[PDB]
RNA sequence: GGGCUCUGUGGCGCAAUGGAUAGCGCAUUGGACUUCUAGUGACGAAUAGAGCAAUUCAAAGGUUGUGGGUUCGAAUCCCACCAGAGUCGG
């Protein structure tokens, strides 16, 4: 057959403004430390309940802005972009481009800024909700769910984060007293030293963003960004860890970038990064 | 008879209602994955949506808790309809809030009036002294999270393997439905723990008030376990002061449960 | 042969070696059962002392364990004597657990106790209200000995040629004793590969049981320093064709680098590559380790939030 | 250390693993002398092809079942559960749940000691 | 000024030669010896400044001394008869040797600084070469050795007394490079260079048994605390030592005693009073005064050579640490290696020609190409 | 070098308002750890290290770019300048 799925609260006008008159300080996640065995009568029990009667109403909660500070957006799935139509604010000097005299976005920019209320999205002159904008942006020939869950994170603790363009790039050992013994016969290769040549097996995982600290927010030149920070490739947990062979791959690719792994375990993210190391020996000590 | 959709495989709760409702009546607690609509800058706390584990959203619908959907499209038949409505809906919505705004100044005027007319007053002494001397943008709009509009969404079936459920068949999944659905009857609270190096997290209660006793790392009854795996997890273990637990179901049906230790 | 340079040793230990200047002296070790042990006095502790090698069977770093008990010290110390002071439990099983050979060899229940009440008249000071101490003979051996690691053995054998291995009376060569442990251990060349390269860098290396890894690498050793590198060891191609013998999952990566960082050590992987013109015949030879190459990564955390400045060190 | 007789006990029970007998006596060094037990026998187990040790940590307690295992030797957890209905026959009481001590031995024999019960152990306190 | 001495029995003549001064000697009637040396009557010896001289006799004599010397007296105390003795003893041990077809007494002279350790040495040989013997005179003194130049260690075959004037005659002495003044630069080479002496010393043994009977007389140097202890101990082992002779010092006869081996005949003997402490300065001026009779003679009888050794034409090290020719290199020593076959003085260094100039007591070429750079300058 | 649009708040990423209290997070400092680890000690032994549902709590931190204007009252509305980013065109 067919399910009804009744959804949505609709904020009523003495609602919004409630909800634009908020605070700002986050409540606090456990109200002291944590118990051991959960064998008690009522200290138990009601700091549960406040705990948890403070979270229903932490997340019963609505994003209310101003229709003026609302950059009226398009979403124009055929060429695969949100087009603005208004002129951008301040987050036009680290998110967009332009292109045919408009300004435009990527999907996940677009989500990214309609969460954080900066955008005010529509599809066929209806307004997206957050529901059905992450229905919409993020299939997977536009962006998967992994990677703007990445995307976000970093981009909520003030990165810039670019999408990449693949042209972007008495301790004697013995009796005798001698030195430096030099007993070595295995030579020590580098990573991307026999890498141009491993690129013949273009597929699995791959770079996908451009990273750029919270520093050079305030000088960033959009036109002539520089070398970034560092370059992010995106996994799930379960996924298995890249072997030898796209790691020189992947580390020929990004340069002289340092390259990072993001794993995602069931919405948790967990960054590693794999770096080449040689120690010069010791000294004569 | 709540309602999950699931789309490409992950499940997602939008609503409120629906995370109460599951936490406090069947101890399933998911991940908040969302931002927040108070502090959009910050990875500390986390809002809607609510990410569900594939097992969690199995054993839901098995037990008869919620009814698994598939994400629905656009009707594009009824569409000239809700643009009469949200037009309206916007009007109604924009020529109200002019009332609030303005009785809430006149509030503010009468209270703080005769700081206001003092001000005034004072600087009409002064100039006395001297010549001796001589809409939009301010209309609210709410970014909904939960489509504000019904549809009907087909049900789906999760007993077979498709496009928008890629789970059912696979042995991985098998395995962590039963070991999950065993623990889930024995009354605890289950979690992800991959920063833990195993499977699941085994709370006593609630995990907002009470710490994880075990970690649980599913097995195949014949699978080769590594030695230096389970030295690993013992150690890290001890270093946050939890049990080792495996897991493994038998061919009966029942589960075999283990707990490894320190000694000396 | 191409075994050591200055000083070079044969494979067998017979003849001279054109040596006339500071002679040294070669260590001897025999392999009881899959295990080498060297029993010699001074060659224990200097294979301990020099390069710290080995490790000793009853004490816990050292090769420092003793008969007498850290508790009975404590009540005489005063007086001027030796080492031995027992109690009388131990001693109660020294009795015995030479008693019962005594009834091995042969002879009745006529006289096995009556040689050992006699016997209680190459010693020990058993001590027995009063606490008396009568000087007891020993009855059964209870002498010490070093083991080594069949990784280091080989180190010294083939790349240092001052150890030589015994089996039956018989010392044994060098591909020999590379065939037999890679029998006992399937996994002999790859761990040696890797002890060899970081040991030939100055690095003191020891086995990371405890802590689930393969090696763990020192500066100068256990009691000057402590361990700054765990190291996780493989095998690997010039294509890359090869099955690592633990596979790596993340969820193992996760849980090593946890208790690394715990311990405050660098979680290192250690990848070995030879070619894929390699043969099963040409590598079971020792010199292979010239057509193999190493290579290391350290594997580490990036935390998110505490990476988006770049100094704030005042 | 071969003329102990413990080790000649072990290698009487004739299962034909010399490197398994030889960390098993490693095992039984580690506990008589250094850790100071008594009663410490050696047991073999037929059925699965092991060699455990019996032993009394303080005298006047239950028997301990530590069965050695070299680091080569890998474990699925059907021998696991093996291992623990025959330890439970072995040392006799079925009221205590079923136990046993892994101690696993690497070559240059340093030993690591982990309690494998039968199923839900609070970890520090209970 | 001349001052005739008469000397009863079993007296000696001790007197130092003033600075800048020279003094003559002549014994008048009866006989004299110096450190084992007969006098010859009515023949004169002249001692240079800082002279210092025991003229001791058995049987009575007159002497008479022709310049200033700072001190001049007759002592009655003096331990000749220990000396005799010892060296009685020792005439004993090589008689025996020669009869049973063995190797004569090795015998080393251990003590601190300034107690007559050389002059024992030098009694002891002159003693057995006037009794027909060969003995080989060993030197382990790398600051005072009377073999070589300062900072070596040497080995010299005995055939004849030492003279008054000159001491012995150094014909193919037996020298190796240790090139400083003090074993404590380099401890482990003093060593390796006293083993080395011990087995050339056996070598030359097996093939002359004249050599063999006679034994040898070892001198070392004035360190006997820690290091330099070991040092005696190392040199007394190596060349497997019948008889130590301890001077002046109980503590160290007490300390070889217990840690030599029991075969190893120990003797502690007084040194001389006539024995005078040296300073620091004096003893610098006897090192130049050695290296200088090294390229001049006794009394300025050789003409060394000036000329220049291109760079290209050798090979320096310092003990093995190649050394680039520069002109840090100015007043060092060289030794020429074939053992040493000489000692070189660089007095100058041209680096745009790439050559140094040298003295040298033979004429160009080098004899050899490897030379090692002493610690020790001569100007 | 010209025209147009956007931006400037604590060390950094940022909130705020009809126009009426200048605070959130990271970093910093300081506690508690129902904490864990590291040394050569057979009657809870001075010391640093690590902490991601073994985590948890607090304090401190200001040239609101500069000047001027309306206003009882300006981070907030307007004007000019200073600095920066994008675009168009020469
Ligand atoms: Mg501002
Ligand atoms: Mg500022
Ligand atoms: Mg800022
Ligand atoms: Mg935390
Ligand atoms: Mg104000
Ligand atoms: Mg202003």
């Amino acid at each position: 057959a067919a399910v009804e799925v009744p959804a949505g609260r609709v904020l009523s006008a003495r609602e919004l403004f409630a909800a634009r008159s908020r605070s700002q300080k986050l409540p606090q996640r456990s109200h002291g430390p944590k118990d051991f065995l959960p064998d008690g009568s009522a200290a138990q029990a009601e700091r549960l309940r406040r705990c948890r009667e403070e979270l229903w109403q932490l997340l019963a909660e609505q994003r209310v802005e101003r229709l003026g500070s609302l950059v009226a957006a398009e979403w124009r799935p055929e060429e695969g972009f949100v087009e603005l139509k208004s002129p951008a604010g301040k987050f036009w000097q680290t998110m967009g481009f332009s292109e045919q005299g408009r300004q435009r976005l990527h999907p996940e920019e677009a989500l990214y800024l309609l969460e954080c209320g900066s955008i005010h999205l529509f599809h066929q002159d209806l307004p997206l909700s957050i529901q059905e904008a992450y229905q919409l942006l993020l299939t997977d020939h536009t962006v998967t769910f992994l990677q703007y869950q990445v995307f976000s994170h970093l981009k909520r603790l003030g990165y810039v984060v670019r999408r990449f363009q693949p042209s972007s790039v008495p301790g004697q050992a013995s009796s005798p007293a001698v030195v430096l013994q030099h007993i070595s016969v295995l030579q020590t290769t580098h990573l991307p030293d026999g890498g141009a040549r491993l690129l013949e097996k273009s597929g699995g995982l791959e770079i996908i963003f451009d990273v750029y600290q919270a520093d050079a927010v305030a000088t960033f030149r959009k036109n002539n960004p520089g070398k970034p920070y560092a370059r992010m490739c995106i996994s799930g947990f379960d996924e298995p860890v890249p072997d030898l062979c796209s790691l020189k791959r992947l580390s020929y690719q990004s340069g002289d970038v340092p390259l990072i792994f993001a794993l995602v375990d069931h919405g948790d993210i967990s960054f590693y990064s794999f770096r080449d190391f040689t120690l010069p020996q010791d000294v004569g000590h | 008879m709540l309602v999950v959709e699931v789309a490409n495989g992950r499940s997602l709760v939008w609503g409120a209602e629906a995370v109460q409702a599951l936490r406090e009546r069947l101890g399933v607690g998911g991940r908040t994955v969302g931002a927040l609509p108070r502090g959009p800058r910050q990875n500390s706390r986390l809002g809607l949506p609510l990410l569900l584990m594939p097992e969690e959203a199995r054993l839901l619908a098995e037990i008869g808790a919620v009814t698994l959907v598939s994400a629905p499209r656009p009707d594009s038949r009824h569409h000239s309809l809700a643009l009469t409505s949200f037009k309206r809906q916007q009007e109604e919505s924009f020529q109200e809030q002019s009332a609030l705004a303005a009785e809430a100044r006149e509030t503010r005027r009468q209270e703080l009036l005769e700081k206001i007319t003092e001000g005034q007053a004072a600087k009409k002494q002064k100039l006395e002294q001297a010549s001796g001397a001589s809409p939009r943008s301010a209309l609210l709009v709410q970014l909904a999270t939960a489509r504000p509009r019904p549809v009907k969404a087909r049900p789906l079936d999760w007993r077979v393997q498709s496009k928008d459920w890629p789970h059912a068949g696979r042995p991985a999944h098998e395995l962590r439905y039963s070991i999950y659905r065993d623990l889930w009857e024995r009354g605890f609270f289950l979690s992800a723990a991959g920063k833990f190096g195993g499977d699941f997290l085994v709370y006593p209660g609630d995990p907002l008030r009470f710490a994880a006793h075990y970690i649980a790392q599913c097995w195949a009854p014949e699978d080769t376990i590594p030695l230096q795996d389970l030295v690993a997890a013992g150690r890290l273990g001890t270093s946050v002061r939890k049990t080792l637990l495996l897991c493994s179901p038998q061919p009966d049906g029942k589960v075999v449960y283990t707990s490894l230790q320190w000694a000396s | 042969r191409v075994y050591e340079t200055y000083e070079s040793p044969l494979p067998i230990p017979f003849g001279q070696d054109h040596g006339p200047l500071k002679e040294f002296k070669i260590f001897r070790a025999e392999m009881i059962n899959n295990n080498v042990i060297v029993r010699n006095a001074e060659d224990i502790e200097q294979l301990y002392g020099k390069g710290y090698f080995g490790k000793g069977i009853l004490s816990r770093s050292r090769p420092s364990f003793t008969i007498s008990d850290p508790k009975l010290v404590a009540k005489w110390k005063d007086m001027k004597t030796n080492m031995p002071i027992i109690t009388s439990k131990r001693y109660q099983h020294s009795v015995e657990w030479a008693a019962e050979l005594m009834r091995r060899q042969g002879q009745d229940e006529s006289t096995v106790r009556r040689i050992l009440k006699d016997y209680t008249k190459e010693y020990v000071l058993v001590e027995e209200q009063r606490n008396r101490l009568i000087c007891r003979r020993n009855p059964y051996r209870i002498f010490e000995y070093l083991q080594l690691s069949l990784e280091e053995a080989f180190f010294l054998v083939y790349a240092l040629g001052c150890l030589s291995i015994y089996y039956e009376k018989e010392p044994l060569t060098i591909v020999k004793l590379w065939k037999a442990f890679t029998v006992v251990q399937p996994t002999f060349r790859t761990t040696y590969m890797a002890y060899h390269y970081f040991r030939s860098k100055g690095w003191v290396p020891k086995v990371g049981l405890k802590y689930g890894t393969d090696l763990l690498l020192y500066r100068k050793g256990p009691p000057f320093y402590a361990a700054s590198y765990s190291v996780i060891i493989e095998l690997v191609d010039d294509h890359f064709e090869g099955s690592l013998r633990r596979p790596l999952s993340w969820k193992s990566l996760a849980a090593l680098s946890r208790v690394s960082v715990n311990v405050s050590k660098e979680l290192m992987l250690c990848y070995l590559i030879k070619p894929s013109t390699m043969t099963d015949k040409e590598m079971e030879s020792p010199e292979c380790m010239k057509r193999i190459k190493v290579q290391e990564v350290i594997l580490s955390r990036w935390v998110s939030s505490r990476e988006r400045s770049d100094q704030d060190d005042l | 250390m071969g003329t102990h007789p413990k080790y000649l006990e072990m290698m009487e029970l004739d299962i034909g693993d010399a490197t398994q007998v030889y960390v098993a006596f490693l095992v039984y060094l580690d506990l008589m002398e250094s850790k100071s037990w008594h009663e410490v026998n050696c047991v073999g187990l037929p059925e699965l092809q092991l060699i455990c040790l019996v032993g009394t940590e303080i005298e006047g307690e239950g028997l301990q079942t530590v069965v050695p295992t070299p680091i080569t030797a890998s474990l699925s957890h059907n021998r696991i559960r093996e291992i623990l209905k025959a330890s439970r026959k072995l040392q006799g009481d079925p009221d205590l749940p079923m136990s046993f001590t892994l101690a696993i031995v690497e070559s240059d024999s340093t030993i690591v000691y982990y309690k494998l019960t039968d199923g839900f152990m609070l970890p520090d306190p209970q | 000024p001349t001052t005739k001495f008469e000397l009863e029995r079993e007296t000696e003549l001790r007197f130092e030669v003033e600075a800048s001064q020279s003094v003559q000697l002549e014994l008048l009637t009866g006989m004299a010896e110096i450190f084992g040396t007969e006098l010859t009557r009515n023949k004169k010896f002249t001692f240079d400044a800082g002279a210092k001289v025991a003229v001791f006799t058995w049987h009575g004599c007159s002497v008479q001394l022709s310049g200033r010397t700072e001190v001049a007296y007759v002592s009655k105390d003096t331990p000749m008869l220990l000396y005799l003795n010892t060296h009685t003893a020792l005439e004993q041990m090589r008689r025996q040797a020669e009869k049973e077809e063995e190797r004569g007494p090795r015998v080393m002279v251990v003590g601190p600084t300034d107690v007559g350790k050389s002059t024992v040495c030098r009694l002891l040989l002159n003693y057995a070469v006037r009794l027909g013997r060969r003995p080989t005179y060993v030197e382990l003194d790398v600051g005072q050795g009377s073999v070589s130049i300062p900072g070596t260690m040497g080995a010299l075959y005995i055939e004849r007394p030492a003279d008054v004037e000159e001491g012995f005659s150094i014909q193919a002495p037996l020298v190796y490079h240790f090139g400083s003044t003090t074993p404590g630069t380099n401890i482990k080479l003093y060593n390796k260079i006293t083993s080395r002496l011990a087995d050339v010393f056996n070598q030359r043994c097996e093939v002359n048994r004249r050599a063999s009977v006679s034994g040898c007389v070892i001198n070392t140097c004035g360190w006997v605390k820690g290091s330099g202890y070991q040092a005696l101990v190392h040199a007394a082992s190596a060349f497997e030592v019948d008889v130590v002779v301890v001077l002046d010092q109980e503590r160290l006869y007490n300390e070889l005693k217990r840690d030599l081996p029991h075969f190893v005949r120990t003797v502690l003997l007084p040194k001389s009073g006539g024995v005078v402490e040296r300073s620091k300065d004096f003893r610098r001026e006897c090192r130049d005064e050695r290296i200088r009779e090294y390229f001049y003679g006794f009394r300025g009888c050789f003409y060394p050579h000036a000329f220049n050794v291109k760079f290209s034409d050798v090979k320096i090290y310092k003990v093995l640490v190649p050394v680039t020719p520069g002109r840090d290199m100015v007043h060092h020593l060289l030794s020429v290696s074939t053992s040493v076959a000489g000692f070189i003085v660089v007095t100058s260094v041209d680096l745009e020609h790439q050559v140094f100039t040298v003295l040298s007591p033979a004429p160009r070429p080098l004899p050899k190409n490897f030379l090692l750079i002493m610690d020790i300058r001569f100007m």
